[PDB]
């Protein structure tokens, strides 16, 4: 009821035991997410070896409100 | 003093995770030979 | 010659500075009253007014 | 429009807090 | 200074000018 | 072609990251708090 | 113009002079505290 | 000519009022006259 | 008859809601949380998101993120495409469809921090009243905020709807807001408007008087205290204000010529001249927003063709304004499919 | 609109505000009706602009 | 003062209007019809969306063209 | 004589609210 | 007829400063 | 004591003159007169200057077709570069004009004055008991000026690089500047804005604080709002600390920002990330600061006369 | 006819409807077991 | 001693003087719009409707007469470039003219309810003193605004 301190957690032995077993592994998952290539296919950012498709040598260009799905698709190169 | 999942909790926590994730996507991005 | 006129044209502006800080320091501690104003006999409070 | 966001932002403040800014009870 | 008068005028408010206010209408349930 | 080429630095860097994250936010916290439990324990509102 | 060049001189020197006059006359002495 | 309003003030301006309205309306003059006059 | 006070009735869920909101903890929740603490997160989060996996090359040709290679300084939330004009860009509209990626590769982040940022100041505004409200203070900070609330109402909502979509709005980034700036200058002459002459004003008069202040206070204090450090001769509990008023305006009416001799009145001068500089620059961008410029000064362009023997400061800004544009167009608006040859560019050796 | 006006209208006749409303929008002062007006017409004028 | 400093002026429309301004202060008790306020603000607000996004281009329906082209009928 | 528009709009605009701002501080001095 | 507009406004406008400066009320609120 | 010296001594540094006079006002008031008279003068009746040395004048003066806006003083004549250029060497008072010497003398006694007011400003600091650094505040806009009317032209090497001392030619050097140097991307210039956003942030809610505060309790009352609304609890609990943090951000923002206009001055420049981004084969991923480098470079380019007859 | 369009706009308020029963429901419990 | 920005707050108490001060407001703006009207009117040319319309002469109130029915004119001109015969009484020249009529009106009732500011009608009868039920008063605008709407 009084929102204990933050000196009596610092020197808690089950906060520390849970956090330097759990907080490595979201930096592991991060780590791992950004070097499989997951992030780039889930964010759509190309690889720097698909910035230019076969067919196209230049900026893309979307020039198409409701068919923009299609476009973005095409331009990819999906 | 006793209770915890308190508001402070979760306000520290929503801005601690993705901050170590991203931390770590960081970190993963430096070493790309690219 | 471009990092040496750069780096010592911002040390002399930054000493310059210090001088302007110390000299005036130097002067008040001097004089007496480089920690405020007296609060009882405050000098402005013996002048004539409408200054 | 704008300037009368801000006449009623000004307007909404002098009722909600008109005690304070009358200095009364 | 209090009681600013049923005109809503006060004479120095806290920000020390004269100002004038509405005078809210108390509440009831039936009445006479 | 972009892919990751270090191999075991991640942990590495992870387990430091973790260790001076847990200081570094408790700290600062409980300095920040502690002012606040003065001022909302007794004269508030 | 060797007269306004002459004029121009004169005063800068008349105003130098009377600056460093100034603050050779016991400057720091002349100040409210008593110290 | 019914009744004297008691609400009834009067405005009043001190000569630091009346100095920074002067400064203000002949500041926006110079800011605003050469796009007036184009 | 039957009168009645204030709070004698029976209680219900909304006086429990109430009541937990409105505790005294690290955080103040309040009522205005429910609106501030989500869509701002948000926001941040997005940004954050924007500037470190997705891109902007379908939307502006670019590359800005840290996963292809950017600093923090060139990274950003770029704008959507000129061709969603002004479509707020849901994730289940027309345009994405549904899709997460295709959604996040036309732009829509940009949409998505811009609408719960603003929504988050207005619960941030919202907040500030509800503790004023709440410490029973005259809620002041909550004008000082209505400024820069307006700033960015006007600049990131109505420019952008003004013109052809939201592609012309500010794009969050360092790099992306040093473009916007140069844009301006280039195509609107926006350092002509007397608008943003008066925001100038106001925001250098308030950097002014900050210093000036801090300055003035610092060096009128009053000697309540032994040691050499005046910031321990002070506790908040105290009576008497810590700086002689008497001194400073003695100072300044005989340095300068006129000094304040209010404490009320120059604080509040203070907080006026920001928010007038800081108004006064929103209805100028609102007035950007339909092409209303201050460009012309139409006696002076009609001098400079009638004789070339005429140069004023003002036409070498104009030149300048021109080739700002012609250098810029070619890239900055990649959906005018603009190929302006070597021989067109405007050049001063042309001249 | 025209017709609802009417009804609400009729509802505004016939039906008191609540204390607890009436309390926390003031009610009782006439400077919440001029906050509220000032933001009717506010919203008026970004839909006739727009 | 007396009544508010004695009584006003009294004409044959004011006392027709009279009744129309009398019971100033009268409310219900508790939260009155507050729900039904709520339930109105909130189909209010779902009219307004759909209006907005109609307008926006961000709702696309049959019957609507939403371009100047609907203005040949 | 050029732009006698413009002429008469600075004109009404140091004059009106200079003789409003004068009008008024002379109304309050003679308490 | 531009050019005299501009002078006299920025010499009313430094009129203004020199009676601010010179001849403003005096401060005795606070002295 | 009744010597003619004496009693001269002691008008100068009496403290019951209207305005403070001080030896630093001996100093500097002619050379303000001076600055003002000869700017008025030119601002208004001033001909046509060749600030670029290729016979070109360019118009500054209200006279000669010009307004409030438009209206400048217009640095002196390439030609001229840094050498000193008083009245009395030039050939005629109308090369003088032509060269664009009230320029100069309008800076040089401007930059004295201003240097002597900082001086007079610890001067009665010192003489009123008040403590001696005000002069250090105001060193800060003295440090900026200096930068843009004196260090410019000193590394560039000519006086036709300082600001024009006008608003279109405020502008016209500002555009020059960002064309050459690239200063938006400068962390000096980067600290300044922040310095000039933060003591408007600073100010604007220190006067909220206080007027809110100030009823019919300055700082313990009004910092149980600011503890819990942007949380820093027990941040600025001293009304002495508080001041002197609102003193310092602006100074030292400004401070930075001169530093970076002098470091500019002798050319190192703002960050270049000019194709800084590329994918596999070499090819050249556009950033916003490529975007920014293509302005740069149209402003280059319009600055640029080359071709003078 | 039912556009796609439509029923994306609809589900979309019947989610925002779940995100305010969400944060109401929440309030109400927590506030009913602290009081 | 109110300041010069808090000086009309002398009338939010007393319901008459607020009520003329508002007379006094509509009866301006009515005023502005009859004299708009007059002065397009008198600088409009109305030869050309294809080259020269309303929009490229810069009138501003002449559209929003048009858009409601306000075509003709005394003139014997039309906004079609045609020729009226029988202009009828609503007109340009009609429509400004019954604009100034009534700034007239309401100004003679604005300062009818400033002199007699003291009404009992805007006395309670329980505490005799000055008060406005907001609540109904709002009923009866609603209504009545919402009945003008319907028949528009
Ligand atoms: C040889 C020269 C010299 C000497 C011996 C001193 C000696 C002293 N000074 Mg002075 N001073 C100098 C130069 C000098 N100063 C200059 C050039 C400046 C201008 C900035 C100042 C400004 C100054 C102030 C404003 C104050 C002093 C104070 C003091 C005293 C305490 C030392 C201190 O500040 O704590 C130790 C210092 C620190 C913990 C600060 C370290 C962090 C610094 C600011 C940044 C680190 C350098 C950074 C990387 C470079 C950035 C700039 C770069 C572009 C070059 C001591 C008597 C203080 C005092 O008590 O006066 C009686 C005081 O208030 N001095
Ligand atoms: C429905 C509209 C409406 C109404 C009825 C009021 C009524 C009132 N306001 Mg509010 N206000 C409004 C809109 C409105 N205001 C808007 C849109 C703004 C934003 C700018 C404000 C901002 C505002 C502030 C900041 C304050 C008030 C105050 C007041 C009160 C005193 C009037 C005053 O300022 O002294 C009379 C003022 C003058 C005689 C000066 C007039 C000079 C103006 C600036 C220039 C000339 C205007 C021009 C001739 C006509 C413009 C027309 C345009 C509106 C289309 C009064 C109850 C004051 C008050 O009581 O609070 C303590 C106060 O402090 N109002
Ligand atoms: C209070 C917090 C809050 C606020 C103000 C907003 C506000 C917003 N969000 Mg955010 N959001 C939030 C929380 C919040 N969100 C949370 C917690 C999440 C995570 C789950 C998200 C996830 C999110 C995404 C992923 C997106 C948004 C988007 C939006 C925008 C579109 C709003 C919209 O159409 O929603 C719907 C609004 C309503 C449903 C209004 C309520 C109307 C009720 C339901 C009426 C019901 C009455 C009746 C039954 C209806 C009858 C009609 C019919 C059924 C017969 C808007 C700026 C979108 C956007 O514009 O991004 C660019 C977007 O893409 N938000
Ligand atoms: C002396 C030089 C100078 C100065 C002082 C200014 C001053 C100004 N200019 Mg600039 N300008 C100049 C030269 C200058 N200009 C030149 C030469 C050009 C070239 C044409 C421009 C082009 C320009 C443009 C294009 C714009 C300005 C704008 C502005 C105003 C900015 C207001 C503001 O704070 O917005 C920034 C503040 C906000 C947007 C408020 C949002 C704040 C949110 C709520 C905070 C978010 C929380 C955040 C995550 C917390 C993190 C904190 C962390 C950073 C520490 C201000 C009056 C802008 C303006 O006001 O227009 C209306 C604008 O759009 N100017
Ligand atoms: C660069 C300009 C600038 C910034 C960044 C800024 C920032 C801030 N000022 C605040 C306050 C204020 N500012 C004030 C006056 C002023 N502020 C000014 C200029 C600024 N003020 C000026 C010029 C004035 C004078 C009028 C006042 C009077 C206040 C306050 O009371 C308040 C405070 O308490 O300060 C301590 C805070 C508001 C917190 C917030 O967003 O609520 C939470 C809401 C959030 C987070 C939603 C914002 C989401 C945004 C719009 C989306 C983009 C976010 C990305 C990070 C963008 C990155 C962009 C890149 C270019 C870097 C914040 C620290
Ligand atoms: C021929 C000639 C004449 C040539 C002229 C050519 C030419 C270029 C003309 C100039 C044109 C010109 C005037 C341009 C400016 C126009 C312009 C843009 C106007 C802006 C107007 C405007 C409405 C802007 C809105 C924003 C606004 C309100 C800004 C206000 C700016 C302002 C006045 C800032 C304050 C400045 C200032 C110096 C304050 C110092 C105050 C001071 C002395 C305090 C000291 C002090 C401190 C203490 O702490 C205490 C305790 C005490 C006691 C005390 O005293
Ligand atoms: C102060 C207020 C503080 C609170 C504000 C907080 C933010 C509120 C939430 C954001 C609302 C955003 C609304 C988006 C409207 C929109 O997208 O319009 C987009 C559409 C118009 O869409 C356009 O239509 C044109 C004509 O056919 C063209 O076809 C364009 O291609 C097409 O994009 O307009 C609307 O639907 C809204 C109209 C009413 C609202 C107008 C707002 C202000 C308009 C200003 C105009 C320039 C000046
Ligand atoms: C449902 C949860 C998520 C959505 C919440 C939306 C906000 C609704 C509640 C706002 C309360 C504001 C309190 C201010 C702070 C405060 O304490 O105010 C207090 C004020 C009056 O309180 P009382 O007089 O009862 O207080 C007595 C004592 O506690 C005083 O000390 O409450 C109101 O004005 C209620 C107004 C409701 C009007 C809105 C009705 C609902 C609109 C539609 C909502 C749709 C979504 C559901
Ligand atoms: C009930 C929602 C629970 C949370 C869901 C997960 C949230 C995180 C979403 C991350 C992005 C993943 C893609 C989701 C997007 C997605 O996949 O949508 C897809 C879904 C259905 O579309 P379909 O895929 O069936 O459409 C396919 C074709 O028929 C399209 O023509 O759209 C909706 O029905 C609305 C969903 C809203 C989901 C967002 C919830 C928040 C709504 C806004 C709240 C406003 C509150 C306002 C309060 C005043
Ligand atoms: C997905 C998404 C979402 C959400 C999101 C979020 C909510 C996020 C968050 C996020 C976050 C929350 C993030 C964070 C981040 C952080 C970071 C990224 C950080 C960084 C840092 C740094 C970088 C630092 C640095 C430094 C320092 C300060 C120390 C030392 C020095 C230096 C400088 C190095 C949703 C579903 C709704 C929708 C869609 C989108
Ligand atoms: C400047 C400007 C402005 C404003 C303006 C205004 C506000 C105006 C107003 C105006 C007005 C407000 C006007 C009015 C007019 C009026 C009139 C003109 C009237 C007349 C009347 C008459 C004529 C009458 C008659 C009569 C009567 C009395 C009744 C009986 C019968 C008879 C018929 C005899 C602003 C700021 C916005 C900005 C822009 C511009
Ligand atoms: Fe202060």
């Amino acid at each position: 009821p009084v929102e204990r301190p933050f000196s009596d957690i610092l020197t808690s032995i089950r906060y520390w035991v849970i956090h330097s077993i759990t907080v490595p592994a979201l930096f592991i998952a991060g780590w791992l997410f950004v070097s499989t290539g997951l992030a780039y296919d889930v964010f759509g950012t190309p690889r720097p070896n698909e910035y230019f498709t076969e067919d196209r040598q230049e900026a893309p260009l979307i020039t198409d409100r409701f068919n923009a799905l299609e476009q973005v698709k095409k331009l990819s190169g999906n | 003093v006793y209770p915890i999942f308190t508001v402070r909790w979760l306000a520290i926590h929503g801005i601690a995770v993705p901050t170590i994730f991203f931390l770590g996507a960081i970190t993963a991005m430096q070493f790309i030979q690219r | 010659r471009s990092w040496l006129a750069c780096s010592h044209f911002c040390l002399g502006f930054f000493f310059f500075i210090g001088h302007l800080w110390h000299a005036g320091r130097a002067r008040a501690a001097a004089a007496g009253f480089e920690k405020g104003i007296d609060r009882f006999d405050e000098p402005v409070l013996s002048m004539r007014p409408l200054d | 429009a704008l300037l009368f966001f801000f006449g009623h932002i000004w307007h909404g403040a002098r009722t909600i807090f008109r005690d304070v800014f009358a200095g009364i009870d | 200074d209090k009681k600013l008068d049923e005109r809503g005028v006060i004479a120095k408010d806290n920000s020390g000018r004269q100002n004038i206010f509405p005078t809210s209408s108390k509440a009831y349930y039936s009445s006479p | 072609r972009a892919s990751t080429e270090q191999t075991t630095k991640r942990a590495m860097l992870g387990l430091l990251a973790g260790a001076v994250a847990g200081a570094l936010l408790v700290a600062p916290a409980e300095a920040i708090r502690i002012p606040s439990h003065e001022f909302t324990g007794g004269m508030v509102k | 113009m060797l007269t306004l060049k002459i004029f121009v001189y004169t005063v800068v020197t008349f105003f130098v002079c009377l600056f460093i006059f100034g603050f050779l006359s016991n400057d720091p002495a002349r100040n409210p505290g008593k110290n | 000519m019914a009744r004297p309003n008691p609400n009834k003030q009067v405005v009043e301006l001190n000569r630091t009022s009346l100095y920074w309205g002067l400064l203000l309306i002949f500041v926006l003059a110079v800011l605003f006259s050469s796009y007036i006059f184009n | 008859t039957i009168a009645i006070g204030t709070y004698q009735e029976k209680r219900t869920w909304f006086d429990d809601a109430d009541d937990w909101l409105r505790q005294d903890r690290f955080v103040f929740v309040g009522w205005s949380g429910l609106l501030l603490f989500p869509c701002a997160y948000f926001a941040l989060g997005g940004w954050l998101t924007g500037t470190t996996f997705v891109t902007s090359w379908y939307t502006h040709g670019l590359a800005t993120s840290y996963l292809e290679g950017c600093n923090f300084l060139t990274a950003a939330v770029s704008t959507p495409a000129n061709s969603m004009a002004h479509s707020l860009l849901f994730v289940w509209g027309p345009e994405a469809q549904g899709d997460f990626t295709r959604w996040c590769q036309l732009g829509g982040l940009w949409a998505f921090v811009a609408l719960h940022g603003a929504f988050g100041l207005i619960g941030f505004m919202l907040r500030q009243f509800e503790i004023a409200r709440s410490v029973n203070l005259r809620p002041y900070n909550a004008i000082a905020f209505s400024a820069p609330i307006a700033v960015f109402v006007s600049v990131f909502l109505i420019y952008p709807l003004g013109q052809s979509g939201w592609f012309f709005a500010p794009s969050f980034g360092v790099a992306a807001i040093f473009r916007f700036i140069l844009f301006f200058q280039g195509f609107h002459n926006w350092t002509l408007n007397p608008f943003h002459m008066m925001g100038v004003a106001g925001v250098l008069g308030a950097a002014l008087l900050c210093a000036i202040h801090g300055a003035t206070v610092e060096n009128t204090l009053f000697e309540d205290g032994d040691g050499a450090n005046t910031f321990r001769a002070f506790n908040p509990t105290q009576a008497e204000e810590t700086y002689s008023m008497v001194t400073a305006n003695r100072f300044w009416s005989q340095i300068f010529g006129v000094a304040f001799s209010n404490k009320r009145w120059l604080h509040f001068f203070m907080l006026l001249v920001p928010v007038t500089g800081l108004w006064m620059s929103a209805i100028g961008v609102v007035g950007l927003a339909l092409n209303l410029r201050a460009y012309d000064f139409v006696s002076q362009e009609i001098r400079a063709a009638e004789d070339p023997e005429f140069e004023t400061f003002y036409t070498k800004n104009i030149l300048l304004n021109e080739g700002i544009r012609a250098w810029m167009a070619a890239q900055d608006q990649p959906h005018e499919r603009l190929v302006f040859p070597e021989e067109v560019l405007p050049r001063g050796n042309a001249l | 609109a025209g017709i609802l006006g009417v009804l609400a209208g009729l509802f505004h006749l016939c039906v008191r505000p609540s204390i607890r409303l009436y309390f926390g929008l003031s009610m009782g002062s006439i400077e919440t009706v001029l906050s509220s007006s000032i933001a009717a017409v506010f919203w008026a004028a970004f839909v006739v602009a727009g | 003062n007396s009544d508010f400093q004695e009584p006003g002026l009294v004409t044959p429309l004011g006392t027709l209007l009279r009744p129309l301004n009398s019971e100033a202060g009268k409310v219900l008790p508790g939260w009155g019809t507050t729900v039904l306020m709520a339930v109105f603000i909130l189909l209010f607000a779902a009219f307004l969306l759909i209006i907005l996004e109609i307008y926006n281009s961000s709702l696309i329906l049959d019957d609507v063209s939403m371009s100047w082209e609907t203005l040949a009928k | 004589e050029v732009n006698i528009y413009g002429l008469t709009a600075t004109a009404l605009f140091i004059i009106i609210p200079t003789s409003f701002l004068l009008i008024l501080y002379v109304k309050t001095a003679s308490t | 007829m531009e050019a005299l507009v501009y002078t006299f406004l920025l010499v009313g406008t430094l009129g203004i400063i020199f009676f601010s400066i010179f001849f403003r009320d005096p401060p005795r609120m606070i002295k | 004591n009744s010597s003619l010296w004496a009693r001269f001594c002691e008008w100068i540094t009496s403290t019951e003159n209207r305005l403070y006079i001080g030896w630093f006002g001996v100093i500097m008031i002619p050379c303000l007169l001076t600055a003002t008279s000869v700017f008025i003068i030119a601002f208004i009746a001033a001909p046509p200057v060749d600030i670029d040395g290729i016979r070109e004048p360019v118009s500054g003066s209200l006279l000669y077709g010009n307004n409030i806006i438009t209206g400048a003083v217009i640095p002196t004549s390439n030609a001229i570069g840094l050498h000193f250029y008083p009245i009395w060497e030039a050939a005629s008072l109308d090369e003088w004009l032509y060269n664009g010497g009230p320029y100069q003398l309008i800076v040089c006694h401007f930059l004295l004055g201003v240097y002597c007011y900082m001086g007079r400003e610890w001067e009665l600091s010192f003489r009123l008991g008040m403590r001696p650094w005000i002069a250090v505040a105001y060193s800060a806009p003295v440090a900026a000026a200096s930068a843009v009317f004196l260090v410019y032209p000193i590394g560039q090497g000519s006086f036709s690089d300082g600001m024009p001392l006008g608003i279109s030619g405020t502008f016209n050097f500002m555009i020059v500047f960002q064309a050459e140097h690239n200063i938006l991307m400068h962390p000096f210039h980067m600290l300044g804005v922040a310095g000039v956003f933060g003591g408007s942030l600073f100010s604007a809610m220190h006067g909220s604080l206080v007027t809110s505060s100030l009823i019919r309790y300055n700082i313990v009352a009004a910092h149980g709002y600011f503890g819990r609304l942007i949380f820093q609890y027990a941040s600025f609990n001293n009304s002495r600390s508080l001041h002197f943090f609102l003193a310092a951000w602006p100074v030292i923002g400004i401070w930075f920002t001169a530093l970076g206009l002098s470091t500019m001055a002798f050319n190192l420049n703002g960050f270049n990330f000019n194709q800084s981004v590329v994918d596999s084969q070499g090819r050249v991923l556009n950033t916003w600061a490529d975007i920014i480098n293509r302005a740069n470079l149209g402003m280059e380019v319009m600055h640029e006369r080359n071709a003078h007859n | 006819a039912v556009t796609p369009s439509l029923k994306n706009f609809l589900g979309s308020l019947i989610a925002g409807a779940t995100v305010l029963g969400g944060i109401a429901l929440a309030i109400t419990a927590v506030s009913k077991f602290d009081k | 001693g109110l300041p010069w920005y808090r000086v009309h707050t002398v009338v939010i108490n007393d319901p008459g003087r607020l009520i003329s001060v508002h007379l006094m407001h509509t009866a301006l703006v009515s005023g502005w719009a009859g004299s708009m009207a007059l002065f397009e009117i008198s600088v409009f040319d109305p030869s050309d409707p294809v080259l020269n319309p309303m929009w490229r002469q810069g009138m501003f109130v002449l559209p929003f007469m048009t858009r409601l029915g306000i075509t003709q004119s005394w003139g014997g001109w039309t906004i079609s470039g045609e020729t009226a015969t029988n202009p009828g009484i609503w007109s340009y020249e009609g429509v400004a003219a019954a604009h100034i009529i009534l700034s007239g009106a309401l100004f003679l009732a604005s300062v009818w309810h400033w002199t007699y500011w003291d009404l009992e009608l805007f006395r309670d009868p329980r505490t005799g003193k000055t008060a406005l039920d907001l609540p109904k008063i709002f009923g009866i605008h609603l209504f009545l605004s919402g009945l003008l709407c319907f028949g528009f």
